[PDB]
């Protein structure tokens, strides 16, 4: 089961229903057919949601050493800025 | 104080394991619960360090105090030394939520007086001057 | 009343340090006898129990970030018991040879904080019962037989 | 071994994993139950170069060092219209703006 997450610019991305729970705004965006629109989170900041979202899953209570979860500067203002509105 | 080590005398030979790439601050919680900083370990490299039986160990960041795990949780405590083998404490990042670690990499990039000349909401202000430190943190852990 | 603790410290770690040939360098009225008594009543115990002194100044391994509580440590379990006069002498001596261990490693500078931790701990574990004793004029009379 | 992918076609991105032995057809089989095309009607690329069906990731290049989850390998989709196929086409993102000064060095 996947969702579309549908970026300012009109990029699909097409992610996992598990995945993209890992935010609560996003639950509730699909809980009230499969797909949301950010009319504020433009493409190169919603991509790298979507990276951090297959992060999460895969190191979450994994024994194995994890790596660091880059974060370039040209987007860590957006990126926090989308992080505290899906709450992730 | 719940969170202290105890007087126990009995030596426990460690291993700590830097498997993060950060650069690690052990700190030992002495016999009144305060933290005292140890020698840091850069990343990817191993110490054989003496330490006893019922100690508290918790591992920071040494240059911005993020929290760390060792062995999959947040406090290591030494055991016995058994057939000769050395406990291994296995320092690892964390799974920082992704607002944690955007708040990382902006204050690694913006002073702190510059905090508030950022175009974004007055909450991720407080957010961003709400640096990780041992004593909060310490004390979140002895209400657990 | 009293006297003050911090001068008693200061000058016997000056003498406990030139007994080995350093010298001290960064730091109510005190007689002279009370210096030169616990000089000559801490050089007696080292001497009486040698076997302590020396297995003291071997298992120091001081480090800076070790020497606090190390410190705290060895007078928490000194005085564990009860205070007395002997082991009030005993511990300006164990202080002395963490001064003197401290410049051997070359960490010079935490011949400071030791006589920081010592004048600490004697304004505020050791003055009552001192005090409650006939403070230090009646130690130097209780090792004047002996000078 | 497992290597985390976008599979991307013109403003559509898809996030997926697949094993290093799994093949170029095997990952043409989980596009068409997300997408609704069978694999006869896909093109995969790495780059500018179409995968052939029997090769496994690991052979293109896709390796656990180099599609990491918070760094997921490019795989380009090229769709078949009726006869003839399409020439993979992939919008890029948008840029970030310009770094603010009390972001700079």
């Amino acid at each position: 089961m996947y969702v579309k997450l549908i970026s300012s610019d009109g990029h699909e991305f097409i992610v996992k229903r598990e995945h993209a729970l890992t935010s609560g705004t996003i639950k509730a965006m699909l809980s009230g057919t499969n797909e949301v629109n950010f009319r504020e989170i433009p493409s190169h900041v919603l991509s790298k949601v979507c990276m951090y979202f297959t992060y999460k899953v895969r190191y979450t209570n994994s024994s194995t050493e994890i790596p660091e979860f880059p974060i370039a500067p040209e987007i860590a203002l957006e990126l926090l800025m989308a992080a505290n509105f899906l709450d992730c | 104080p719940v969170l202290r080590s105890v007087n126990s005398r009995e030596p426990s030979q460690v291993i700590f394991c830097n498997r993060s790439p950060r650069v690690v601050l052990p700190v030992w919680l002495n016999f009144d619960g305060e933290p005292q900083p140890y020698p840091t370990l850069p990343p990817g490299t191993g110490r054989r360090i003496h330490s006893y039986r019922g100690h508290l160990w918790l591992f920071r960041d040494a240059g911005t105090h993020d929290g760390l795990l060792v062995n999959q949780t947040e406090l290591f405590v030494p055991s016995l030394n058994v057939d000769g083998q050395p406990i291994f404490a296995n320092i690892t990042l964390p799974v920082y939520t992704l607002k944690e670690r955007c708040l990382q990499v902006v204050r690694s990039l913006v002073k702190p007086e510059n905090y508030r000349r950022l175009d974004i909401v007055r909450s991720l202000y407080e957010d961003l001057e709400d640096h990780p430190n041992v004593q909060k943190d310490l004390e979140r852990l002895t209400q657990e | 009343t009293g006297y003050d603790n911090r001068e008693i410290v200061m000058k016997y770690i000056h003498y406990k340090l030139s007994q080995r040939g350093y010298e001290w360098d960064a730091g109510s009225p005190v007689p002279p006898v009370v210096h030169l008594t616990l000089r000559q009543a801490g050089d007696d115990f080292s001497r009486r129990y040698r076997r302590d002194f020396a297995e003291m100044s071997s298992q120091l391994h001081l480090t800076p970030f070790t020497a606090r509580g190390r410190f705290a440590t060895v007078v928490e379990e000194l005085f564990r018991d009860g205070v007395n006069w002997g082991r009030i002498v005993a511990f300006f001596e164990f202080g002395g040879v963490m001064c003197v261990e401290s410049v051997n490693r070359e960490m010079s500078p935490l011949v400071d904080n030791i006589a920081l931790w010592m004048t600490e701990y004697l304004n505020r574990h050791l003055h009552t019962w001192i005090q409650d004793n006939g403070g230090w004029d009646a130690f130097v009379e209780l090792y004047g037989p002996s000078m | 071994m497992d290597v985390f992918l976008m599979i991307r076609r013109h403003k559509t991105t898809i996030f997926t994993d697949a094993k290093e032995s799994s093949t170029v057809f095997e990952l043409k089989r989980i596009v068409e139950g997300i997408l609704k095309r069978p694999p006869d009607e896909q093109r995969l690329y790495k780059d500018d170069q179409l995968l052939d069906d029997g090769k496994t990731l690991g052979e293109c290049g896709f390796t656990s060092q180099t599609a990491r989850p918070q760094a997921p390998a490019t795989v380009g989709l090229a769709f078949r219209a009726d006869d003839t196929f399409e020439a993979l086409c992939i919008e890029p993102f948008s840029s970030p703006p310009e770094l603010p000064d009390v972001m700079k060095p």
